[PDB]
């Protein structure tokens, strides 16, 4: 039962640079011996929804390196080297803290 | 390389149940949580439940009323049934599959295979 | 950022040799319903040539027979004991060497009649598809050649055969090994200077009998053949004594125009080793190390994923079996011991450290980036713990006493 909150709701990047995505709760997600209980995923048009960040900030396979993570208790932050062709559609964070999760409204990103 | 396919209705009336099953072909069930996402147009994602593979589940308080979870590990499928059903409770679109590792605590890494998913739709 | 973990009772195991246990119905347990385990994605390099329970089963034919003080074969097993496995590769096309997968487990094995011949292989196991050839070295070697056959022929003995059979197998034979051997094939018979290893020696009821075979292997069978045999006197027209049997598998050798190969020949253990050749004796290693972020049927897992396997563990394992109140006798007392022994230094070594008894404990041993160079993801979601484990094998001793002397300095 957090309320779950992601900014901003749309996104116009140009490409060539680093695109920011900042992501914050209500109660601290911190754990005691783990990094962090968020994950981040992203949606594209007509698809369904893969893996880009698990478990606070290590990728996983297929990643292209282009997708970093970074924060803690608060405040999150996802950030993206460049964005050409694939990674354009929406992400979303996920809370697996405890009980209930959600999702929250996820973050259009798109090209000029 | 593990795919996920989904049988079920899509188009029902209003006020009975949805059920709906999901097989996995690629790996078998034993180490791993199934678990279900609702995809409203207006909601986004939202998480339903989550069974392991000797049929304990774990469920939402918004949705813990009027829904069950169920496993058949002859052939390696699960399914779902909705109660009552709501034209704005439009749910269970996507199935899933979360990865396990186990040091003091059933930690949780990203979940990775995806089906193609199914559309649901309500009547008058 | 990444600690030393330890993890008991892991799916992890290696090949290695062990004495085995008798199952029939000197050592005689009794054999009750068996069970089979399949496994997933693991591959399993087999090697019947240089398998070992060839020499043990000789071994016992051998105790056996000597045990005179009536004699029809009757299946027996060799059942592994505690703390060690059975695979069975059982690809369709497993031709004896070499990887293979759809391999599986067994608790212990299947009826096999000791039952002792040359230049026939008789009342053996059958194939399953196509014709079989085995053989260590088959391009060339003075090594003997053992073709399984899928097709069973009938034979009673002199010794009466139906020719149109050994007509078609013949003919099956030739084609099968027509691909390997580009010289067209012809039989010739054994041109032995005697009768030891180049006739026909069987047993019935303990009557011996040496029959002749050199009509069955030449450069028409004109209907029923009929060959003459031989019994063994003890310091003339006979050998119909009504004794009826299964020819499976034939015994050839090559030789260095055309390609002609000589029935007969080799020892008795190449009898045997067309019968254990699905079979592998295979060491369970129940210890594993892991880095992870914490800081302060038992083989269905092995093949899947690290994660899958990692959770998949529990405690219904008492030790490390089906009979009951009976006698032990040498060989599974010697087991059982052994397999205690084992056990009990598992415990020595969990109990030196911060374990002291549970599963999964964690240590304050830091990682380090060359014992492994691989990302987390890597280790502990897309490997199976067999080839982690293979690949740590080398730093294993170093592990253990960096942890043990972290745990003592504490
Ligand atoms: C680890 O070990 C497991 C177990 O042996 C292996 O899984 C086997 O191999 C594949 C999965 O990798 C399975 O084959 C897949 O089956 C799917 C479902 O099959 C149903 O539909 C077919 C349709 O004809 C029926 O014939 C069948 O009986 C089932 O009713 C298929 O949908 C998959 O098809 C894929 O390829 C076709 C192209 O041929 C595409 O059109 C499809 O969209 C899809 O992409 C696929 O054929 C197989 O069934 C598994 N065995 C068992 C016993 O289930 C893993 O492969 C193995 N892992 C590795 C890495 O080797
Ligand atoms: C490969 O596999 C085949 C299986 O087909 C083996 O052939 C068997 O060989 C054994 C050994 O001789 C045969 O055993 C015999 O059993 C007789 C009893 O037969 C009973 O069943 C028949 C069924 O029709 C009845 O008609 C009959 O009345 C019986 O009720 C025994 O009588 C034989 O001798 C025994 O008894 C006499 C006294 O009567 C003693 O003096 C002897 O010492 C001995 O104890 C004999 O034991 C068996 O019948 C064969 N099978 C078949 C189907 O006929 C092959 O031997 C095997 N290959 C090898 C190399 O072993
Ligand atoms: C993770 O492991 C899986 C299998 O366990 C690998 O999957 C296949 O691996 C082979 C050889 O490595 C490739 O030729 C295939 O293209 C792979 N298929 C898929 C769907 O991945 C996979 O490559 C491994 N991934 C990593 C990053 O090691
Ligand atoms: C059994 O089959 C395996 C492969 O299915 C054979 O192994 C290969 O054989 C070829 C041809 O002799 C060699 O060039 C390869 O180097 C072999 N690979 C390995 C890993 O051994 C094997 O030779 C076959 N054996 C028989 C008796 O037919
Ligand atoms: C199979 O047998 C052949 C024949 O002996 C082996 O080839 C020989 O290899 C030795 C080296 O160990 C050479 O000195 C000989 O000149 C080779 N002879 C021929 C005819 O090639 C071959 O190495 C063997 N292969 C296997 C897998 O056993
Ligand atoms: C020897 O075996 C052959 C093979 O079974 C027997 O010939 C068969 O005879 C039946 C009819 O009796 C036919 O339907 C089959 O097609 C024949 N098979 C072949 C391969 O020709 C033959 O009768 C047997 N002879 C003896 C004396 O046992
Ligand atoms: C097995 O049978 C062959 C039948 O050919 C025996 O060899 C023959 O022996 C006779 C004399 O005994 C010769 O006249 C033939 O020329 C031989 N033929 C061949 C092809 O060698 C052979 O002696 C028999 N084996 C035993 C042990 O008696
Ligand atoms: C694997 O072996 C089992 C053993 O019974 C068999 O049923 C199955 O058909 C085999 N499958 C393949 C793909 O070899
Ligand atoms: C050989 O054939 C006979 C007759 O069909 C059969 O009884 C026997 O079981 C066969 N041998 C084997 C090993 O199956
Ligand atoms: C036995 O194997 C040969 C190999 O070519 C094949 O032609 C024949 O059909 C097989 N027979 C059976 C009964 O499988
Ligand atoms: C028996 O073998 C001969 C040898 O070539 C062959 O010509 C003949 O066709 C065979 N008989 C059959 C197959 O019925
Ligand atoms: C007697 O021997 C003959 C061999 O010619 C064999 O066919 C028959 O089966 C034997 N008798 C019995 C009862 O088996
Ligand atoms: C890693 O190991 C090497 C040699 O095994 C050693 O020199 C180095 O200090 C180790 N690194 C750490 C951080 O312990």
């Amino acid at each position: 039962d957090i309320v779950m909150t992601q900014s901003p709701l749309s996104l116009s990047v140009a490409p060539g640079e680093a695109a920011s995505i900042s992501c914050r709760s209500t109660q601290s997600l911190l754990n005691r011996n783990g990094d962090n209980y968020l994950e981040w995923y992203l949606r594209r048009p007509g698809r369904s929804p893969q893996l880009l960040i698990y478990l606070g900030s290590e990728r996983a396979l297929g990643v292209p390196d282009r997708f970093s993570g970074s924060g803690s208790g608060r405040d999150f932050t996802l950030k993206i080297s460049r964005v050409e062709a694939q990674d354009v559609g929406t992400y979303y964070c996920l809370q697996t803290r405890q009980g209930a999760f959600t999702f929250g409204q996820g973050t259009k990103l798109e090209i000029k | 390389q593990v795919q996920l396919q989904q049988w079920g209705t899509g188009l029902l009336k209003p006020s009975e149940t949805l059920s709906l099953t999901c097989a996995v072909y690629g790996v078998s069930l034993r180490g791993y949580y199934w678990t279900w996402i609702r995809q409203s147009p207006k909601k986004g994602l939202e998480w339903i439940g989550e069974i392991d593979e000797i049929g304990r589940t774990k469920y939402s308080q918004s949705l813990r009323s009027r829904a069950t979870l169920s496993i058949d590990t002859s052939k390696k499928q699960f399914s779902l049934r909705l109660t009552s059903v709501t034209a704005a409770d439009m749910a269970t679109y996507y199935c899933a599959r979360w990865r396990l590792m186990m040091v003091d605590e059933v930690t949780r890494h990203g979940m990775d295979v995806w089906s193609q998913g199914t559309m649901v739709t309500v009547s008058s | 950022n990444l600690w030393v973990t330890v993890y008991y009772g892991v799916p992890v195991w290696r090949d290695a040799d062990t004495t085995l246990f008798c199952a029939s119905d000197a050592c005689v347990p009794t054999d009750p319903n068996p069970q089979e385990i399949p496994l997933e994605n693991v591959t399993e390099n087999f090697n019947m040539w240089k398998n070992n329970m060839v020499e043990q089963m000789q071994e016992d034919v051998i105790s056996l027979w000597d045990q005179s003080l009536s004699f029809d074969p009757i299946p027996i097993h060799y059942c592994a004991p505690a703390g060690y496995a059975i695979l069975k590769c059982n690809d369709k096309k497993f031709n004896g060497t070499g990887p293979c997968k759809n391999v599986s487990t067994v608790q212990c094995t299947h009826g096999i009649k000791p039952v002792v011949s040359t230049q026939l292989l008789l009342n053996g196991s059958l194939a399953e598809e196509e014709i079989i050839i085995r053989s260590e070295n088959l391009t060339n070697n003075a090594k003997n050649i053992i073709v399984h056959l899928n097709k069973s022929v009938s034979i009673s003995c002199y010794c009466e055969l139906n020719g149109t059979e050994w007509n078609e197998t013949l003919n099956k034979v030739t084609e099968k090994l027509k691909e390997h051997f580009n010289k067209t094939i012809v039989f010739q018979p054994p041109s032995g200077g005697d009768l030891e290893t180049t006739m026909h020696h069987f047993n019935c009821r303990g009557e011996f009998f040496y029959c002749n075979t050199t009509k069955l292997f030449n450069t028409e069978f004109n209907g029923t053949i009929i060959l003459p045999c031989r019994i063994k006197q003890i310091v003339p027209i006979s050998g119909i004594i009504n004794c009826t049997s299964n020819i499976t598998g034939i015994i050839l050798t090559r030789d260095g125009t055309d390609e002609t190969f000589r029935p007969g020949g080799g020892n008795i253990k190449d009898n045997w080793r067309s019968e254990l050749y699905k079979y592998k004796v295979v060491q369970i290693e129940p210890l594993g190390i892991a880095p992870t972020r914490c800081k302060r049927g038992f083989l269905g897992a092995a093949g899947s994923t690290m994660g899958a396997a990692s959770i998949t563990l529990t405690v219904q394992a008492r030790q490390l079996w089906l009979p009951d109140m009976t006698v032990w006798g040498i060989k599974q007392l010697q087991a059982r011991v052994l397999a205690v022994e084992r056990y009990l230094k598992d415990q020595k070594f969990l109990g030196l450290w911060g374990c002291s008894g549970k599963i999964i404990c964690c240590t304050n041993v830091p990682w380090n980036s060359t014992w492994s160079n691989k990302s987390y993801e890597e280790i502990w979601n897309n490997m199976t713990w067999i080839e982690w484990e293979k690949e740590i094998s080398n730093y294993t001793n170093r592990i253990y006493d960096l942890l043990t002397e972290s745990q003592n300095q504490q």
